[PDB]
Formats: C-alpha cells, sequence, structure tokens
C-alpha cells in the first residue's frame, strides 16, 4: 500500500528515546543553535543508513536478521563474535535505558524539583522489567493487546507536546528563547560533538532490524526505498519541532538541571500536569521494553539451530507455551547493567558497539560488492552512498578511544571472553567424554525444571 | 540435538517437580513485591524538596543606576532614541533593569513651574520614551523611572510647603503606570518631613496596580537604627543607603556590618549598594574595586550598581570632568577634551576583549547570580575565620553550595576556616573546586584544600562544592 509503507515505518522508528536525549545532546553542544544541529545531522546519516540496509536485505533475506546477513559473509568464529555481542551488549543495554527512563518519568511528578535518588531509580526499573518479563512468560496474546495501547500514548504525548509547544510562541513573544549562543562556539569539533551524536543516534533507531518484516507482509516490491526517503525526513521533523517546544518554554539552565524534560514543559504549561504527561510518556516508555521482548526470542531459534548457542535455549513451554528459557537469558542481562553509574554513561557504552556492528555489516557489503558478483539484488544503491557511511563510522569509533577508552576497554574484554567459549563451543574436541554426559546432564536438569520442550525438528 | 524429546519430559517432569516449580513460581512473587516495597520504603524516608519561593523580576541579578544620560552615551547623542541602542551593551551586562531618570520637566528652584508628568524635551517626547520601553522590554530589562522632583537643585524636595509637592507624586505614579514602566525610585528622603508616611501610601499605590513593581528610595545615611525606622511599617520596599560607605577596610568591621543589617531585618531581601548616587571608585582605592563586586554580587539582595562601576572609572584619574555624572566612556574616543589622557585599558572596548580585566569579572559575576539558584536565593550564613577576613556560604535546598573568601587586609594569610556552626546541609567538604579569584595565578578547576588555603593580600575566592553528606 502506498501511504502504509510508511506510517508503519514511522511508529517504528520513532523511540521512546525522545524523552531522554534532548537532555544529552544539550549537555555536549551548548547552545539550541547547534543542538538543533545535531538533530538535523543525525537526521541525514540515518537515510544514508536504512538505504544501505534497504538493499542489504533484499539481497540475502534468509532468516534471523543482521546476524545472518553477516552469516553468509564470514560463517564462522566472526559470526559467534558478532552474536555474543548482540546477547550482552546491545539487546542488554538497550532495554535498561528505557526501562530506566520509566523510572524517572513515574518517579519525578513527586520530587518536582529536586533530583531522584540513584538507588531509588534502578530498583523501579528492575521492578518494571521483572514484571514484564514475567507477562510475556504468560499469555502472548494478551501481551499483543497490550502492545497496542502504548503506541497511541507514544503518538498522544509526542503532539500535545507540539501542540501546546505551538500555542505558546503564538500566544505572544514571538522568539521567546532565540538562542545560539554557542552556534558558532564551544565545539571542540572532536569530543563533545560526537557525544552529542551519539545521543541524537540513539534518539531513533531500529532502521536495522525492524524495516525488512515491516515491507514483507503486504508485499509492495520495491517502493520501500522511498517509502523510508519519505518516512525518515518525518522524524527529523517531529524530532526537530519537539525541541523547539524546549528551548522556548523552559531555559537552557532548566534543561541542563532536571531529568525529566518532559515535566517541566509540563509543570509550566499546565495545572493539571500530572495526569497527562507523566502518564503518556509513561506509557510510552513502558512499551519499547515489552516490544523489545517479543523480538528477543527470535534471535535464539536462528542461533542454536546453526549450531551457535547451546540448546537449553530456542525451547518453548507446553500450555500457555512461550519461550521460556530466552527471556529468563535476557531479563537477567538486562538487570546486569544495574551496577552502572549514569544514564549518559550507558548510551555511551551502547552505541560505541552499535556502530562498530553496523560498520562491519557494511564493509561486508563493499567486499560482497568486490567479491560474488550477480547475486541479484533488487534493489542496489549507488555504490559512492555506502562509502559516506563507514568513512563517518570510522570516524565515529577513533575519536571514542580519545574520549572514555575505559568503557571500550572493558567492551573489549568482554568479546575476548567469547573466544575460548568459542572453541569451547563448536571447535571443541569431545574425546574426554565426562563432559557431554554432563552437557546432557545440565540441559535435561533446567527441562525438568522450567517444562519446556524442544521445537518440532 | 541435545536434549530430552516432548514426550519423554512428560514422562519425567511431573512426581514432585510440580511441587518444586509451583515453590519457585511463588518465591518470584515475594522477591518481586520485596523489591517492592523496599523501593516503596526509599521514596518515603527520602528528604522532600523546598518548595520554590515566588520570586519577582528584580530578585534575578543586577540593576544598573543612570543619572546623567548627557555623560551616558556622550555629546550629540544624548537622548533617549540615542540610549535605545545602548540595550546590547547592557544585556551584554545581564542586568535586569534600569533606574531611568529623572527626566521630566525641571527648570530650577520653583515649585509652579516643575511638572512631573511632562518630559524635558532635552531628552525627546512621550513618543520616544515609549520606543524605549518597548525596545527593552523585547529584551527583558525593565525601566525603573527615578522621580525626585529638584534634581537640579541644592534641596531635592522643595522646601517651602511638602503636601502640594506630594500630591506632585500622587498623580504621576499614576500616570507613567499607564505608560506602563515597572518601578520608581525617589531620593534623598531625608529631605522629606514625614518619610515614612508618605512612602507607604505611595507603596500602597505601586502595589495599587499590580505586584510586580518596585520602589527604591535612597539617603545619604549610614545609621543602622534610622534606616530600620523608615522599613517599619514597609517590608516590601528597597532602600539604598551610604550604610556600607563607610570604609573601616577591615573584614570583621565588614562583618559585623552585613550580619547585624541582615539580623534586625531577620531575612528580608535587602539591596546591597555602597551609596544611593555615586560610584564605587568614590569610596574604595584601586584594589579594593575587584574584591567588593564578588561580595556585592553573592549576599542576599539585589546588587545595585551604576553606570561605569564595572570599568572601574575613576573620576579623579581624568582631570575637567564632573564627579556627579562623569563621562560614560566607551572607547579611546570616548574624553574629547584632552586626547591621550585616556589609555586602552580604561574604555569598554579595551577591557571587553582582556580575560583579566574589571568588566571580564563583572559578566562571569551576573552570569553566576543569574543562573544558580543558590546564589538566587539561597539562605546565607557566614562563619568565623582569621583575623582579616570574611567568609561565607550560599546553599539552597540541593542545589550546587558556595564559598566566598574575602581578604580585606594587606597582608598574606591562611585559611582558618573553622566552620564549627554549619548545619549538616551545609557541612564543609575537605577539598572543593575553585570557580573563580580576583587576583591571577590560580588554577581554575581543581579541587583545592580549605584547611591549607593560603590567601594572597587583596584576593578574593568563589569556589564551589556539591550537595553531600
Ligand atoms: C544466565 C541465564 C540462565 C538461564 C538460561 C540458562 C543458560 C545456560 C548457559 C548460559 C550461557 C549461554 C551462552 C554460552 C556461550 C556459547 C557457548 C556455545 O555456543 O556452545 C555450544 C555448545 C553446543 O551445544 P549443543 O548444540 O546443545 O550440543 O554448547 C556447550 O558447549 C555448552 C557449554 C556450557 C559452558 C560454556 C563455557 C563456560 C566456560 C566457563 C565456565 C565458568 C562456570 C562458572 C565457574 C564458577 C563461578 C562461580
Ligand atoms: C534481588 C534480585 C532479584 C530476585 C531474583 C533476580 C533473578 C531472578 C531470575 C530471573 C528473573 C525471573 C523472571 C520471572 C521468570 C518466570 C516468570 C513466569 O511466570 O514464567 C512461567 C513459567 C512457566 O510456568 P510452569 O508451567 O509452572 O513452568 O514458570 C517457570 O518455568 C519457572 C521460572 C522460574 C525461574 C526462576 C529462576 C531461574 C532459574 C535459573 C537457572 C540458573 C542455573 C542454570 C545454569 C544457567 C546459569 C549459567
Ligand atoms: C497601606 O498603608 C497603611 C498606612 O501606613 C498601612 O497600615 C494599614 O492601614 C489601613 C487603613 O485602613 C488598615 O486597614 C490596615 O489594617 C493597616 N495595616 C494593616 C495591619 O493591614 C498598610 O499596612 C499599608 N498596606 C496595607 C494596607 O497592607
Ligand atoms: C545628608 O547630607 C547633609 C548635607 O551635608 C548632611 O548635613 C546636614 O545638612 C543640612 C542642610 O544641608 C542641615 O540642616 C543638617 O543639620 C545637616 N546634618 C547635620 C547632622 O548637621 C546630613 O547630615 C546627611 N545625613 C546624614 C544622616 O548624615
Ligand atoms: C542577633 O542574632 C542572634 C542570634 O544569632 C541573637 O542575639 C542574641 O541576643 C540575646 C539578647 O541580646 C542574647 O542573650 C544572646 O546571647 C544572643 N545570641 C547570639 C548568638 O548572639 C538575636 O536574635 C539578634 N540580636 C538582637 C539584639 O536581636
Ligand atoms: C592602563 O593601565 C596601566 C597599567 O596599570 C597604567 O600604567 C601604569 O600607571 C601607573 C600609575 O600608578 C604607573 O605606576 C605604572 O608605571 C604604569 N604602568 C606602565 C607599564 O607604565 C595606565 O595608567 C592605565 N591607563 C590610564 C589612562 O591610566
Amino acid at each position: 500500500t502506498l501511504l502504509n509503507g510508511v506510517a508503519i515505518i514511522v511508529g517504528t522508528i520513532i523511540g521512546s528515546g525522545i524523552f531522554v536525549t534532548p537532555t544529552g545532546v544539550l549537555k555536549e553542544a551548548g547552545s539550541p543553535g547547534l543542538a538543533l544541529v545535531v538533530w538535523a545531522a543525525c537526521g541525514v546519516f540515518s537515510i544514508v543508513g536504512a538505504l544501505c540496509y534497504a538493499e542489504l536485505g533484499t539481497t540475502i533475506s534468509k532468516s534471523g536478521g543482521d546476524y545472518a546477513y553477516m552469516l553468509e559473509v564470514y560463517g564462522s568464529l566472526p559470526a559467534f563474535l558478532k552474536l555474543w555481542i548482540e546477547l550482552l551488549i546491545i539487546r542488554p543495554s538497550s532495554q535498561y535505558i528505557v526501562a530506566l527512563v520509566f523510572a524517572t518519568y513515574l518517579l519525578k511528578p513527586l520530587f518536582p524539583t529536586c533530583p531522584v535518588p540513584e538507588e531509588a531509580a534502578k530498583l523501579v526499573a528492575c521492578l518494571c522489567v521483572l514484571l514484564l518479563t514475567a507477562v510475556n512468560c504468560y499469555s502472548v496474546k494478551a501481551a499483543t493487546r497490550v502492545q497496542d495501547a502504548f503506541a497511541a500514548a507514544k503518538l498522544l504525548a509526542l503532539a500535545l507536546i507540539i501542540l501546546l509547544g505551538f500555542v505558546q510562541i503564538g500566544k505572544g513573544d514571538v522568539s521567546n528563547l532565540d538562542p545560539n549562543f554557542s552556534f558558532e562556539g564551544t565545539k571542540l569539533d572532536v569530543g563533545n560533538i560526537v557525544l552529542a551524536l551519539y545521543s541524537g543516534l540513539f534518539a531513533y533507531g531500529g532502521w536495522n532490524y525492524l524495516n525488512f518484516v515491516t515491507e514483507e507482509m503486504i508485499n509492495p516490491y520495491r517502493n520501500l526505498p522511498l517509502a523510508i526517503i519519505i518516512s525518515l525526513p518525518i522524524v527529523t521533523l517531529v524530532y526537530v519541532l519537539t525541541n523547539l517546544a524546549y528551548f522556548t518554554t523552559l531555559s537552557t539552565e532548566q534543561m541542563l538541571s532536571s531529568e525529566a524534560v518532559a515535566v517541566d514543559f509540563g509543570n509550566y504549561h499546565l495545572g493539571v500536569m500530572s495526569w497527562i504527561i507523566p502518564v503518556f510518556v509513561g506509557l510510552s516508555c513502558f512499551g519499547s521494553v515489552n516490544g523489545s521482548l517479543f523480538t528477543s526470542s527470535r534471535l535464539f531459534f536462528v542461533g542454536s539451530r546453526e549450531g551457535h548457542l547451546p540448546s537449553i535455549l530456542s525451547m518453548i513451554h507446553p500450555q500457555l507455551l512461550t519461550p521460556v528459557p530466552s527471556l529468563v537469558f535476557t531479563c537477567v542481562m538486562t538487570l546486569l547493567y544495574a551496577f552502572s553509574k549514569d544514564i549518559f554513561s550507558v548510551i555511551n557504552f551502547f552505541s560505541f558497539f552499535n556502530w562498530l556492528c553496523v560498520a562491519l555489516a557494511i564493509i561486508g557489503m563493499i567486499w560482497l560488492r568486490h567479491r560474488k558478483p550477480e547475486l541479484e539484488r533488487p534493489i542496489k544503491v549507488n555504490l559512492a552512498l555506502p562509502v559516506f557511511f563507514i568513512l563517518a563510522c570510522l570516524f565515529l569509533i577513533a575519536v571514542s578511544f580519545w574520549k572514555t577508552p575505559v568503557e571500550c576497554g572493558i567492551g573489549f574484554t568482554i568479546i575476548l571472553s567469547g573466544l575460548p567459549v568459542y572453541f569451547f563451543g563448536v571447535w571443541w574436541k569431545n574425546k574426554p567424554k565426562w563432559l557431554l554426559q554432563g552437557i546432557f546432564s545440565t540441559t535435561v536438569l533446567c527441562q525438568k525444571l522450567m517444562q519446556v520442550v524442544p521445537q518440532e525438528t | 540435538t541435545g536434549l530430552s524429546k516432548e514426550e519423554l519430559l512428560k514422562v519425567a517432569g511431573s512426581p514432585g517437580w510440580v511441587r518444586t516449580r509451583w515453590a519457585l513460581l511463588l518465591l518470584f512473587w515475594l522477591g518481586w513485591l520485596g523489591m517492592l516495597a523496599g523501593a516503596v520504603v526509599i521514596i518515603v524516608r527520602a528528604p522532600r524538596c523546598r518548595e520554590l519561593p515566588a520570586q519577582k523580576w528584580w530578585h534575578t541579578g543586577a540593576l544598573y543606576r543612570i543619572g546623567d544620560l548627557q555623560a551616558f552615551q556622550g555629546h550629540g547623542a544624548g537622548n533617549l532614541a540615542g540610549l535605545k541602542g545602548r540595550l546590547d551593551y547592557l544585556s551584554s551586562l545581564k542586568v535586569k533593569g534600569l533606574v531611568l531618570g529623572p527626566i521630566h520637566k525641571n527648570q530650577k528652584d520653583d515649585v509652579a513651574q516643575t511638572d512631573l508628568l511632562q518630559i524635558d524635551p532635552n531628552f525627546g517626547s512621550k513618543e520616544d520614551f515609549d520606543s524605549l520601553l518597548q525596545s527593552a522590554k523585547k529584551k527583558s530589562i525593565r525601566v525603573i523611572l527615578d522621580l525626585t522632583p529638584n534634581y537640579r537643585g541644592e534641596n531635592s524636595w522643595f522646601s517651602t510647603q511638602v503636601d502640594t509637592v506630594a500630591t506632585k507624586v500622587k498623580d504621576a505614579l499614576e500616570f507613567w503606570l499607564q505608560a506602563g514602566v515597572d518601578g520608581f525610585q525617589v531620593r534623598d528622603i531625608e529631605n522629606l518631613k514625614d518619610a515614612s508616611s508618605f512612602l507607604a501610601e505611595w507603596q500602597n499605590i505601586t502595589k495599587g496596580f499590580s505586584e510586580d513593581r518596585l520602589l527604591i528610595a535612597g539617603t545619604n545615611s549610614s545609621d543602622l537604627q534610622q534606616i530600620l525606622s523608615l522599613l517599619e511599617s514597609n517590608k516590601d520596599l528597597l532602600l539604598t543607603s551610604s550604610y556600607l560607605s563607610d570604609s573601616g577596610s577591615t573584614g570583621e568591621h565588614t562583618k559585623s556590618l552585613v550580619t547585624q543589617y541582615l539580623n534586625a531585618t531577620g531575612n528580608r531581601w535587602c539591596s546591597w549598594s555602597l551609596s544611593q548616587a555615586r560610584l564605587l571608585t568614590s569610596f574604595l582605592p584601586a584594589q579594593l574595586l575587584r574584591l567588593y563586586q564578588l561580595m556585592l554580587f553573592t549576599l542576599p539582595g539585589t546588587p545595585v550598581f551604576s553606570y561605569g562601576d564595572e570599568i572601574g572609572l575613576d573620576a579623579a584619574a581624568l582631570p575637567g570632568q564632573p564627579m556627579e555624572a562623569p563621562v560614560m566612556l566607551w572607547d579611546e574616543s570616548s574624553f574629547p577634551d584632552i586626547p591621550g589622557a585616556v589609555s586602552a585599558n580604561m574604555t569598554v572596548k579595551g577591557q571587553s576583549e582582556d580575560p583579566g580585566s574589571l568588566l571580564s569579572l563583572f559578566r562571569r559575576l551576573s552570569d553566576q547570580r543569574s543562573k544558580e539558584r543558590s546564589l538566587l536565593h539561597g539562605d546565607f550564613h557566614a562563619f568565623s575565620a582569621g583575623p582579616g577576613l570574611f567568609s561565607y556560604i550560599r546553599h539552597w535546598d540541593q542545589n550546587e553550595r558556595f564559598l566566598v573568601v574575602l581578604n580585606f587586609g594587606d597582608v598574606g594569610l591562611s585559611a582558618g576556616l573553622q566552620a564549627s556552626d554549619l548545619p549538616a546541609s551545609a557541612s564543609l567538604p575537605a577539598k572543593a573546586d575553585l570557580l573563580l579569584s580576583t587576583q591571577p595565578g590560580r588554577e581554575e578547576g581543581s579541587p583545592l584544600e580549605l584547611e591549607r588555603l593560603k590567601l594572597e593580600p587583596h584576593e578574593g575566592l568563589l569556589l564551589r562544592f556539591p550537595y553531600a553528606a
């Protein structure tokens, strides 16, 4: 369908990171002049990235996503190393942030001018997850209705911010801020700019492993690459209009202070100010870790089938079936990031390995443009476009060792831990035979423990 | 594939494994409700918030006295429309208001020929004045209109019969509020007979239209007891005086005035100015100019300044000049009578590029005063230190705490900042980051040690340290 290719794909890319990241670009850019440039410079950069995946999703198109696209290209311990990162780094830490933001927009309507304690925002973050991972261990068809009510709340909040931000300039005192004092200034050109970009890049993502099923179910067939070029400028439009409601109605010191900017817009604008904003921002962040648990199970079914990822996972329950050993594995790793210090220390830790996973996936496209031609590419983009993409993406990582190398130091530590469990995983000689009974011993204990049965082999 | 099949599992998993499955399921919702109220504990025994104290617009930054426009610009430009281009400079200082005037019709020394409602045509007309208010209000700089009647003679208040003189003030407060001014000022009310009854009536009139309007008043009095007679029935009345103007030049003498004037009023809003009309260089030597400023921008109240206070405008350093209203200097071409008597450092332009100048000190302080919620309306507590110091702390609810250290003597000392009296909410740490200094030669950003803090002769320090326990 012509328009429904956009309407499905716009609500997918609008995430709940828009209620977090305006504070994080503002403290790494200085003024709203250079802050609104970062929202536009992240605007264009993600049209380039989604075109690189609009073609790469169509060439191979097996099943299993970004992992399986690299499984075709390398097909060895590079594939497991890419799998060892997403189970441990990308998928846990991005769910913690949305859970941590669900806390601070729920505990900030009763702490109006002060700061929420660190130790209490974590225990409402953990509570939100463990509550929500247990719904998905129960009825899936009940949890899918729960996915319905949170799409509507994410749009009612982001419009009511606008229509109150629209009349606030129309009531009087046009250009109530007019601040661009560091639009030419406060710019280190290496450190603070990239750190402001990581907050902007987080703000809408999921143009990578979410669009391939989005096109597939209608089969409109290769009018999708225009359908994202229509779509992603609508998202950069909404993500810039919402900052215009922030910089006018708030100040640049009231914004960088608080943790919930959306309630400061809500507090000043209206006196009801409690039934509206932290509810609608609260339901919106409550859905992005719900729907991150529907789609979490798909990865396990692909990895265990290929001989990676030992087969305790990818087993499903009897009555009221739901992938139970997988959801337990994700929620444990999610709560292991409750040992973290700052939320923008997590976004900088998340987006380091997100944007190295993306960059090697597209270097592997050029080496599949160099080597192995005639693979029936339904979509081929101009090859000058992906080399715009890598040369920027090496520029993000190479400055991220000049800036905060200790978190990337423990990030390369955890991927040297995936190397011996690779050699223990598939390369290992089953010669000593003491362990082969034990692997069967350990696995059948968990099946008796959880009541989970294998796939229909 | 290493497993037990669907049918083989339903053989093996049934017996008493059902009970250890219902036990781990029931231990979940207990370990969930255990984490539930374990968070609800922390949300109840948490220190709450102080509610914010409904500030007015003058609370939030300095004011600025401009008495002589003639000087304020120069020759040829001494008018209201030539003043209207200066708001780019006045917002460079981040002031929040202007003491403007007096601009009304004063011939000389005559009651019947002094009309407060008519402007003096040496400045412009009412339409020029309405151009000024409307241009200022776009930058959010309010305009306070000075209404001292005989602003050209010896006695300011026309020594003959007075109830018609106050009647001229009684309608002039009605007139200019309709034009939309946001505040007034009378001066020299020691020349007013029964000041405390007319001021309280005019305060009823300035608050009679709205509550966003103020009424400053001046006197040459430095008597602590005489001021409080004026502030007896009136509490929402600003009142500048020469109370701090008498020197002493010592800290414990200066400490005694600030504490007592706060103690005798309690905790109301002050207005920390040296005099009612003049400059700071009238009452201070050349090296204390950098040192008050900082103290002025940090005490609880509204600092009130005059033009040239930020550049060190010294009338004694430049001959051929009226003490009452010195040449508002701007550039090297600012003193047209004797060329070469003005150095590069002296004008607005030459100091606007040096990061160590006195005007560079004024913009950093007026920045922090208008943004930091401690220096906006945090509470004031001083404490004892060495013999020639004056140190104090500004601190609000949970925001950033501030520490000021001033050395009013010319002997280089150490700190000795014994707190011993402050609450735990404003308890000092061992180390604290340095924000600025008056003398150059410090590492701005490095946390200094307060017990090993050594002071230089005439050096101020502003430090900061966060809320902790
Ligand atoms: C945390 C969640 C618990 C609930 C879910 C249970 C999941 C259990 C496994 C968790 C880890 C899963 C990823 C393992 C890494 C991939 C390995 C792989 O792909 O092998 C395929 C391989 C093939 O399985 P198959 O396809 O079923 O034949 O499976 C295995 O080899 C299982 C090997 C288990 C041990 C992994 C290596 C651990 C070495 C360090 C052990 C340290 C223990 C702690 C010491 C004491 C500390 C106090
Ligand atoms: C203070 C810290 C928080 C407290 C504990 C934190 C961690 C708790 C475990 C993870 C969070 C559990 C979320 C809830 C999951 C169950 C929700 C549900 O109702 O499902 C219905 C599900 C199906 O119902 P059924 O038909 O009765 O089986 O219930 C279960 O299958 C039981 C699930 C409970 C498992 C809890 C303990 C996990 C065992 C991990 C084994 C680890 C050793 C093996 C080696 C691997 C490690 C290397
Ligand atoms: C207005 O000024 C008067 C006279 O100085 C102050 O005293 C009030 O006088 C009015 C006259 O009726 C009385 O109703 C009040 O009771 C007096 N004060 C009090 C206690 O309210 C008065 O304080 C000034 N402003 C006001 C009215 O608050
Ligand atoms: C305010 O300034 C005047 C001007 O010198 C001080 O002196 C008074 O002057 C008037 C007439 O000019 C006399 O009638 C007074 O008797 C003078 N005062 C005294 C104490 O002799 C006046 O003292 C100053 N006010 C204060 C409070 O010091
Ligand atoms: C000044 O503030 C202090 C409290 O800090 C009070 O002074 C007290 O005054 C009484 C009576 O003169 C003495 O018995 C106390 O010893 C004083 N205490 C201190 C700490 O000095 C009082 O509130 C204020 N002074 C006056 C005169 O009101
Ligand atoms: C510009 O400032 C300089 C330096 O502060 C002044 O030149 C000094 O004047 C003092 C007078 O007390 C002399 O003691 C110094 O020897 C002078 N310094 C130099 C380097 O010669 C100068 O006076 C200032 N500008 C004006 C017009 O006063």
